[PDB]
């Protein structure tokens, strides 16, 4: 760094779909019928219901 | 940033205020200039800044609270001493 | 008497509101990183900004999520619904930070400096919002089961 | 680590030697070996004889805190306290050996 | 030489309970191979695959 | 062209076909081999989790198996699980064949002799009628707080085969660590074979003692000074196991009385 960065170049940083993804998206999520908890889908949880039929 | 392909105004509060935080405006000889002007109502409601509660992390009450929070790879050293030898 | 006019006014001009401000202080993080976690939270119902917190495995995510128990916690007894309520501003201010000693190679010492911030967050309840239903895996329930 | 959040807990404590349970002073009896000395034995030999040795700081006890009552560090760690004793009648000499007049 | 007869002393029996703890949990451990050498003919686990017998007396790998 | 497009030797990539072409280089292409040090991102390898040295990789396989079979759930973190789903299908490839040639090739790869003493007990008697896919890999859902490493629940498959886990709940780990696991109240009626419920008291009797008991106490002075957040001071520790807690147990061995 031979110069210093005035915003508009660090603006820039958060314009690709580099920051957008990493930061800045929102999960997709439901309830999990069994814990009532927001839950993402592929995961569960460590309890003998949610374990053998995946909620 | 945000922006869902509608243009929020920008990101507030956020990304150009991290560039260049205002020096603080301090008091000569302890004096506040336009005290003598301005109300004495709590500063709360004066600018604006009115906040129902102003929980307090920096309390021995949320210390339980605290830890709750900080990454268990953010290990903090001198528990049980200091370096400097607090007798002197 | 005037003076205590006002601060009774300007009381009274804000509890009545459909607001409930809210400052949690000290959260431990620096400004750049707890508040780009921030800005994905500014604008979303409290069951949703509630959802997308305990699932995210930052830390910003789980101070603020500190902030929306305890808050709500608060806002409900203001009157605040606990249903309709909204993130109108969740702000991050910067706060304290300490000097800590380094110590680099070669005889040459920077100071690092442990940073901590402020948390502004503003739930204000938004009288007609519908909280839409989260029961169906995310979209599961099409493209993956076959037509009909 | 059948944690699923490892931490300083959950770290399965000896997930090796499964023969526990070792009774050192009725096994010292067996041996004739003076049981305060036989349990000595199996602790670093700083926390019994008198020895140069390291002490983590936790260890050594706090003073009367707030929090806490003045935490020495003994009461805390009762079968960690020196027997000098022990240390003596094993280590050092004794005026008795060399008295030579 | 009193810190020389110390040291033997330390090891002469740091052995001499290394010789019960060793020798004590093999004179267990064949204990459980009986109570397991018991248990294991009532329940009939023949412990040796999912095959019967018929597969060992080929002498074999099967 | 008449030689290979690519010569000898050139590393493809982690998803990359087979592309077969006349070669003298050896690949496997397939793992169907039992108990394996062929740990890598090819088809015939399973799946090298991370680890400091090849060995250390295989000394942290064998503390992952002996205590998947110790106790039937291990919830292993990472590509761990890939990498152990393959070895519980493989030790029960191992506790099926039976041969005092197997029960060995498991004897020098278990760090305790008890464990093969089990696994080739309940495991011909559990899968005697499955032939593959031994393992349940579920994914936890919350990432690890230490770091963002999955967490999958590998268990092994039908339990209610068993004679060692009949009926045993994993909803939540055991309390003390050296206490036995949560049942099934509705088979709140079962027994275990003594040599399994023997032998483990045998392990989980140091714990219930007060040289750990200090070891313990002491244990926190460490976390101390290595700080680690959240660790309370060795001075309100008051113990795992305790006389209030000796009491039900002896009474709880009415059994030999
Ligand atoms: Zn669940």
């Amino acid at each position: 760094p031979k110069r210093k960065k005035n915003p508009m170049q660090l603006r820039r940083k958060t314009y690709g779909l580099h920051f957008k993804e990493r930061y800045l998206k929102l999960e997709e999520w439901y309830f999990c019928p069994l814990c009532a908890e927001p839950k993402k889908q592929g995961e569960w949880c460590r309890r003998e219901d949610c374990r053998q039929i995946k909620p | 940033f945000t922006y869902t392909q509608a243009q929020m105004y920008a990101r507030y509060r956020t990304r150009s205020r991290f560039y260049k935080r205002p020096e603080k405006m301090l008091k000569a000889y302890n004096v506040s200039p336009n005290l003598l002007r301005l109300p004495k109502v709590k500063p709360g409601l004066l600018k604006g800044i009115y906040t129902d509660e102003k929980i307090d992390l920096r309390d021995r009450e949320r210390l339980e609270l605290v830890e709750s929070i900080r990454h268990p790879k953010e290990r903090d050293f001198y528990q049980d001493h200091t370096y400097h030898n607090q007798w002197i | 008497m005037y003076c205590e006019r006002l601060e009774t006014e300007l009381q009274k001009a804000q509890d009545q509101l459909p607001q409930y401000s809210f400052m949690m202080k000290a959260v431990p993080s620096a400004w750049k990183k707890l508040d780009i976690e921030l800005s994905v939270l500014r604008g979303l119902s409290v069951r949703e900004a509630m959802a997308q917190c305990k699932l995210s495995p930052r830390k910003g995510h789980m101070a603020v999520f500190r902030a929306l128990e305890v808050a709500q916690q608060g806002a409900e007894g203001k009157g605040l619904d606990k249903e309709h309520l909204r993130i109108a501003y969740i702000t991050c201010m910067p706060g304290p930070t300490d000097k800590q000693v380094d110590i680099r190679s070669r005889g040459y010492y920077a100071w690092k400096t442990k940073k901590s911030s402020h948390l502004l967050l503003t739930l204000a309840e938004d009288p007609e919002m519908v909280l839409p239903d989260r029961t169906a895996i995310p979209y599961a329930s099409l493209m993956t089961m076959k037509r009909a | 680590y059948n944690s699923f959040e490892r931490g300083w807990k959950d770290k399965t404590v000896h997930p090796l030697d499964r023969r526990g349970r070792f009774n050192l002073d009725e096994a010292a009896a067996e041996l004739q070996l003076d049981e305060a000395y036989v349990a000595s034995l199996y602790k670093p030999l700083h926390y019994t004889y008198s020895m140069k040795g390291q002490r983590y700081p936790a260890e050594q006890g706090r003073t009367s805190r707030p929090g806490s009552l003045a935490a020495s560090r003994d009461r805390m760690f009762p079968l960690y306290r020196r027997n000098y004793k022990l240390n003596r009648e094993l280590r050092v000499l004794d005026h008795r050996r060399i008295s030579t007049d | 030489e009193k810190r020389i007869d110390y040291a033997k002393k330390m090891h002469r029996d740091r052995r001499l309970v290394e010789q019960l703890r060793t020798h004590e949990f093999w004179g267990w451990y064949m204990k459980l191979q009986r109570v397991r050498g018991r248990w294991c003919k009532e329940h009939g686990v023949s412990s040796r695959g999912v095959y019967g017998p018929a597969v060992d007396a080929a002498e074999l790998w099967g | 062209g008449r030689p290979p497009p690519v010569m000898g030797h050139a590393k493809r990539m982690r998803f990359a076909g087979v592309d077969d072409n006349p070669s003298v280089t050896h690949k496997p292409w397939d793992t169907s081999e039992p108990l394996m040090a062929d740990y890598g991102w090819e088809r015939g390898k399973l799946p090298k989790f991370r680890a400091r040295s090849p060995f250390h990789r295989q000394q942290i396989a064998r503390r992952m198996v002996t205590e998947l079979i110790r106790k039937d759930y291990v919830i292993v973190g990472g590509a761990r699980a890939p990498a152990l789903r393959i070895l519980a299908d493989h030790v029960v490839e191992l506790a099926k064949a039976g041969d005092t040639d197997s029960r060995q090739q498991l004897a020098y790869f278990l760090h305790d002799p008890l464990m093969v003493d089990k696994a080739f007990d309940e495991y011909p008697r559990r899968f005697r009628d499955m032939n593959a896919k031994y393992a349940m890999m579920t994914r936890l859902k919350g990432r690890r707080r230490s770091d963002n490493v999955a967490m999958y629940f590998v268990e092994y498959k039908n339990r209610d085969m068993s004679d060692n886990h009949k009926g045993e709940d994993y909803t939540a780990g055991p309390e003390r660590f050296f206490l036995p696991p949560r049942i099934i109240e509705t088979e709140k009626g079962i027994q275990r074979p003594p040599h399994m419920q023997m032998a483990f008291d045998r392990w989980a009797s140091k714990f219930k003692t007060e040289e750990f008991h200090h070891w313990w106490r002491l244990r926190h002075a460490k976390l101390r000074y290595w700080g680690v957040r959240n660790v309370p001071h060795p001075s309100d520790v008051d113990p795992l196991w305790t006389e209030k807690e000796e009491e039900e147990w002896h009474n709880e061995m009415l059994a030999n009385t």
